[PDB]
């Protein structure tokens, strides 16, 4: 899984 | 008045997990201003609203269209009929989810940002809605979703390489966020790669200089370009 | 028209996570028979649905109650009105969850069910139900959902003990549900252990003689009453 | 946490 920002 | 009362119940719906509400909340606090911008604790929450309401339909989107691909290759044309029906209706949420977010930031929390660090934080997002949008959408629409991600990730580009230091949580946010969509939208590895490094080098380089809670909270970013330059690699 | 594609619309919305949804298909399959019952894999579906709506209201309740508790003892009155108004919004919903499977089971799956496992099933469920309005409602009605829910379950036992085995997953479900009413409602700790102790033993004593999925089937609730037998001693 | 029944 590749991730993003929590914001 | 001051009703901080909704931003309050906002944090409740955060507890409760009631994600739509606490949107509902903190986007009556964003309608409520004159010339005042969001704190950085509001606007935070409203972006941990938003995330939270479209990352359920976006999680949906994803085991739906499995399905659907499952399905084609077995030619069970009659289960395709539905599950195309299914994600239609998925894709209305998610088409609705952004734009309710989309024009907030047009109309609003852009064009009455102040700080670098806002102008950032909101460029960014619009970046980010956009970017959900072109996840699914197909044609013009995905056309029109990449171009408008592709400038306001610049615009917030620019204003973060000026008055933001590489270490500062949303500047390392945007990075990871921009090589995201370089990587997933534009299929562009070697940018993605590129921008995830120089952003990571970058903020180890200037790094052991700032309080205890900083190093905590950009370290946990810095952490996710790690995870993802790793699983690139 | 079999519209089965109800039952496959259920499956899809179980995998997307939507669980208001997946009660819907599984209601208007339910409303749709005239002399017929619900199959197992529908009765469960539906079971699924309704637990997964209702979970994330108790799931919510549960924290908003924690926070008032905690909020009233530091005397911050006003957070106490605020989280109040909240318990009393997740509180509708709850009462409107248990409402529509209540009156499904008492117009619809009780009346009409045949077999033994069925009717066990349908009365535990409305035990169930009942269960969840005694874990919030307050005076009378707390009173009248607690007698309900002992009428339920123990209807549900007499036919249970005659007309299915000890291993019954549906007869170990039933002791599990109804050890649980005299422990957190009733608020007999005694009258608990004892009834999931003995349908424990009762369910070991007869157990080496299934095939190896029925195994699977019951070792797995019969896990769930040594979980709760450990945690109460 | 206590544990009921799956269905």
């Amino acid at each position: 899984r590749t991730s993003t920002a929590p914001f | 008045m001051a009703r901080e009362e909704n931003v309050y119940m906002a944090k409740l719906a955060e507890q409760a997990e009631r994600y739509e509400e606490m949107v509902q909340f903190m986007e009556k606090v964003s309608t409520s201003l004159g010339s005042e911008e969001l704190t950085v604790e509001e606007r935070n929450l409203l972006s941990v609203a938003y995330k939270n309401v479209i990352g359920a339909r976006r999680a949906s989107w994803r085991i739906i269209s499995s399905i659907e691909q499952k399905e084609e290759s077995r030619g069970n044309e009659e289960h395709v009929k539905c599950i195309k029906e299914y994600r239609s209706k998925i894709e209305s949420e998610l088409s609705n989810i952004c734009d309710g977010i989309l024009k907030l930031l047009d109309s609003n929390l852009i064009p009455s940002a102040s700080n670098g660090d806002s102008k950032v934080f909101y460029l960014k997002m619009k970046g980010d809605y956009h970017r959900y949008l072109a996840e699914f959408k197909t044609g013009a629409e995905r056309k029109e979703a990449a171009e408008s991600t592709l400038s306001a990730y610049k615009a917030a580009q620019d204003i973060a390489n000026t008055e933001l230091a590489p270490t500062h949580p949303i500047r390392l946010g945007l990075a990871l966020n921009f090589s995201v969509f370089y990587y997933e939208i534009l299929n562009s590895p070697d940018r993605a790669c590129n921008l995830a490094k120089q952003a990571f080098d970058e903020a180890i380089a200037e790094l052991d200089t700032l309080g205890e809670e900083s190093y905590k909270d950009s370290t946990l970013i810095m952490q996710l370009l790690r995870d993802n330059l790793t699983l690139w690699t």
